[PDB]
RNA sequence: GCUUGACGAUCAUAGAGCGUUGGAACCACCUGAUCCCUUCCCGAACUCAGAAGUGAAACGACGCAUCGCCGAUGGUAGUGUGGGGUCUCCCCAUGUGAGAGUAGGUCAUCGUCAAGC
RNA sequence: CCUAAAGAGUAACGGAGGAGUACGAAGGUGCGCUCAGACCGGUCGGAAAUCGGUCGCAGAGUAUAAAGGCAAAAGCGCGC
């Protein structure tokens, strides 16, 4: 899949590229984490079982739940009830969960220029959100709930964002 | 890797309407086919 | 014009240096520095508070007169009486040729009636501090640091950094990093 | 007034200062929390008392990281 | 007049004043000051009556700082109540102040027209005082 | 980095208490490539007895698995024995006591010191 | 004596920050997840089998006082005893004596064991 | 807790606050783990939800007042 395409072209290329002096410090993408913080579910406690089954299709790994951490009750919430799920994708799983959102899915959204590079934070991660949860072909269309908004969060290893993107130029990814 | 609760996972078949087929692991089971991929979107080339 | 006397003290104590003071109208004091051991000196109450008068006596080279051997000292600090005023104790710092040492220095303000934020917008001139803390040569220690205020407007603020200093010396706060204001122009109270 | 309550006093502090001679069982000191340590020979009750566990002489050290203040019984 | 804002605790007990003022003895604003050459005790209306007078004097620039606040609470036990039956309450607000200690300072007028400007002031003050000047050390 | 100095931070607690107790203790090091062995006195001050795979007849090449950890065990236990010891304490050194420190362990019992 | 690991003594004069440097060995990163073992998901961490690559990250060593931390001498405050005053506070004789600040120091010093010179 | 005068104790119709319970796990043990907050990035939330990263080290927590304690954490989770 992504891993032996990852070490053919683009880690030697990268190295050569910024004029590097060793071959570890090229970035590379360590972990990919989905999560989807449901703002509903607040007294209702409905969507926990079915945003787990959903969420399973995309990736295949069993998800965990997470709980509130304070109070804050301008929300009308409190710890100890889940508000929102995540997932931690590593090695095989989240190089051929890339390839699959990066086109089977990503170009058939609905309206994109592509991914801004705006959406860096200083040390060299990408993070970008999904509107709709059904744009995946791994569910249906009619026995799916309303809109979730499904996330994606990259990491990787590198010392700042520019080669963070410039590690990203490669994949094909649609920068403007 | 835990065991009994990771459902299916296999490679699936994809196939583009333009002929464009990559094989890439899913969790479906079924052959599938696209309207569009990657070598035929607007974006991907400068329409 | 920069002399003093000291004659050698022997007896230290609480109970001996409050009877300097009543009894014989003396100042203890104590010279330090270079590479020499300390030493407690005895000095006229009368001459000190004379020298004292004078503006640039803390930034000015002292000779100090201990027995007969006269030396290169710097007064470095001065100990008050918090109610009377006059001086109680005082300490001096050996000087030598290749060795950087620490003084307060006053400011002067200069032409301030001719100022462009005082003639023509009726400030008023502020002087949020009067002395600096520099750190140079013994060499070419200045009795005063200059400042003027002609070319400063109603609202400008003078910093550390604006104001030039003689060849070699150094601002010691400036170097820190933490410039400081200096003087200022604001609007009048009334 | 509306302020006139208090409590009785624990008498607590040191008991044994250094140097001394103890035997098997004594109380060294009465505390809440721990100002003191146990040491070596020392031990540790549920409301933090310090006794003694060996015959010997008070020491008073203190000692490692953390600049705590350790009690341990020592030779005499 | 012049009180904290809030205070941890409403009531406080007597104390003593001794010592010579070693901190707060300096002019470290202004030009000129007023500085107390005896120790007692400024009650918050005393220093608003002598803050006035020395105001109204200049009438024509000059920068002007109060460097003492009063923040200890006295209290009043009222006519016709015997001893005992729990403390007075709190009637005013009052300063310590001891030998040695700047009240006032001042900048951007003549040192003739400080000196009478501070006459006024200490008329009002209930301790001895004295005109001093900023210094080097 | 922080892998090892979590580590260490987990095994404190055995170690402190063994200086309370005043016992002799047999220490373990683990590498991904050799594992080491060490009887200490009291005190952490001195090494009474000391084994690893780095001795001059067990450099032969594969030193970072199970069965080599069982060779050094079997071989301090006899160096334990001439330094005249028994009845020493086990340390893990924040290690899990699962795998290579397990192997070390055993081989130490039927070597003969007893824990 | 030289280098690296394990365990200690001592808890900043020993720390932080900046710069340079170390792979012969050791250590670290590293490959894979068959097999023991593991994740409220993930071989990330714990664990197992070594070994192709590298000293990048981490760790160690060496430099610098910028920050931190130590810090005199002298004076001052307080104070036990005896005695005075103008007695809400002080003074004298005698013993004791800070905190702050100033000159200035500091990029630690040792012990046992095992691998290479 | 202060008064209370650096061992203990120490009065007033002196200055301030709490108690007349809780818990079969909120106890024992083995194993494992560190907080509050700030900033940056990210779908509806937007100063404050959940997610990623850096800093931070205790400014969090402790059934219940205040004081004294807390890294072998005395704080947090899991099996028995
Ligand atoms: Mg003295
Ligand atoms: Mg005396
Ligand atoms: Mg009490
Ligand atoms: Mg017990
Ligand atoms: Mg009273
Ligand atoms: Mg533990
Ligand atoms: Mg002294
Ligand atoms: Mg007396
Ligand atoms: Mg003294
Ligand atoms: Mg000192
Ligand atoms: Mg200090
Ligand atoms: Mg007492
Ligand atoms: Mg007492
Ligand atoms: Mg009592
Ligand atoms: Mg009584
Ligand atoms: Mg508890
Ligand atoms: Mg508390
Ligand atoms: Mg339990
Ligand atoms: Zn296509």
């Amino acid at each position: 899949r992504l891993k032996e395409i990852y070490r053919k072209e683009i880690a030697p290329k990268l190295k050569e590229e910024l004029q590097l002096a060793n071959v570890m410090e090229v970035p590379r993408v360590t972990k990919i984490t989905l999560n989807m913080g449901l703002g509903e579910a607040v007294g209702d406690k409905k969507i926990i079982e079915n945003a787990v089954a959903d969420l399973e299709k995309i990736t295949g790994q069993k998800p965990v739940v997470t709980y509130a951490r304070k109070s804050i009750a301008g929300f009308k919430i409190r710890e100890g009830w889940p508000i929102g799920v995540k997932v931690t994708l590593r090695s095989d799983r989240m190089y051929e969960f890339l390839d699959r959102l990066l086109s089977i899915s990503l170009p058939r959204v609905r309206d994109f220029r592509g991914l801004n590079a705006k959406s860096f934070d200083g040390r060299g991660n990408y993070s970008m959100g999904v509107k709709e949860q059904i744009i995946f072909p791994e569910i249906d269309y009619d026995k799916i709930d309303a809109l979730r908004g499904l996330d994606i969060t990259l990491t990787t290893t590198a010392r700042t964002d520019d080669e963070g993107r410039a590690l990203l130029r490669a994949f094909k990814f649609p920068f403007r | 890797m835990k065991a009994d609760i990771h459902p299916t996972y296999e490679a699936i078949e994809a196939t583009c309407s333009c002929g464009n087929v990559i094989k890439t692991r899913s969790t479906l089971c079924k052959p599938i086919h696209l309207d569009v991929c990657s070598e035929c979107h607007p974006f991907y080339t400068g329409k | 014009d920069f002399i003093l006397n000291a004659q050698v003290r022997s007896d230290l104590g609480k109970g001996a240096s409050r009877r300097l003071r009543r009894n014989a109208g003396l100042v203890p004091a104590v010279v330090y520095g270079g590479d020499k051991e300390p030493q407690s000196v005895t000095l006229e109450l009368r001459e000190i508070a004379k020298l004292l008068e004078n503006e640039a006596a803390f930034s000015h080279v002292i000779a100090l007169n201990v027995g007969g051997a006269k030396e290169t000292v710097l007064i470095k600090a001065l100990q008050r009486h918090p109610a009377k005023g006059f001086v109680m104790h005082a300490d001096f710092l050996r000087v030598v040729a290749d060795h950087k040492l620490t003084a307060h220095v006053p400011l002067h303000f200069i032409n301030e009636e001719v100022a462009v934020g005082v003639k023509q917008a009726g400030g008023e001139i502020s002087h949020t501090i009067s002395e600096v803390e520099v750190s140079c040569l013994p060499k070419d220690l200045p009795e005063f640091i200059e400042v003027d205020m002609a070319k400063v407007e109603l609202g400008q603020i003078v910093h550390l950094s604006d104001l030039k200093a003689p060849k070699g010396v150094e601002l010691v706060q400036l170097a820190h990093g933490n410039d400081l204001a200096v003087a200022n122009i604001h609007a009048s109270r009334v | 007034t509306r302020n006139g309550r208090d409590s009785e006093s624990k008498r607590l502090g040191v008991k044994l200062f250094g140097g001394q001679a103890v035997k098997a069982g004594n109380i060294l000191v009465r505390q809440r929390g721990t100002k003191f340590h146990a040491g070596y020979g020392v031990g540790l009750g549920k409301d933090h008392t310090l006794f003694a566990k060996v015959d010997g002489v008070v020491k008073f050290e203190t000692k490692g990281a953390f600049g705590r203040k350790y009690v341990s019984i020592v030779a005499a | 007049m012049l009180q904290p804002k809030r205070t941890k605790f409403r009531k406080q007990m007597t104390g003593h004043n001794r010592g010579l003022a070693h901190r707060g003895s300096k002019v470290s604003f202004g030009e000129y000051a007023l500085k107390a050459t005896s120790r007692g005790r400024l009650t918050a209306r005393q220093i608003e009556s002598a803050r006035r007078a020395l105001t109204r004097h200049v009438k024509r620039g000059g920068k002007i700082w109060i460097r003492v606040f009063p923040d200890k609470p006295v209290t009043k036990k009222p006519l016709e109540v015997r001893m005992g039956k729990g403390k007075g309450g709190v009637e005013y607000w009052v300063a310590q102040i001891q030998p040695g200690k700047v009240l006032y300072e001042i900048e951007g007028v003549s040192e003739e027209l400080a000196r009478e400007a501070f006459a006024l002031a200490a008329a009002k003050l209930p301790l001895a005082t004295s005109f001093v000047k900023r210094t080097v050390m | 980095s922080v892998k090892k100095e979590t580590r260490l931070r987990r095994a404190r607690k055995a170690r402190l208490k063994m200086r309370e107790l005043e016992t002799v203790r047999l220490c373990v090091y683990r590498s991904s490539q050799h594992i080491y062995a060490q009887v200490i006195a009291a005190d952490g001050g001195k090494v009474l007895a000391s084994a690893s795979t780095l001795d001059k007849d067990l450099r032969e090449g594969a030193t970072g698995n199970i069965d080599a950890a069982k060779k050094v065990g079997q071989l301090v236990a006899e160096r334990a024995k001439a330094a005249g010891v028994t009845q020493v304490a086990f340390d893990r050194s924040g290690f899990k006591y699962h795998g290579r420190v397990k192997a070390l362990a055993d081989a130490a019992r039927e070597g003969g010191l007893e824990f």
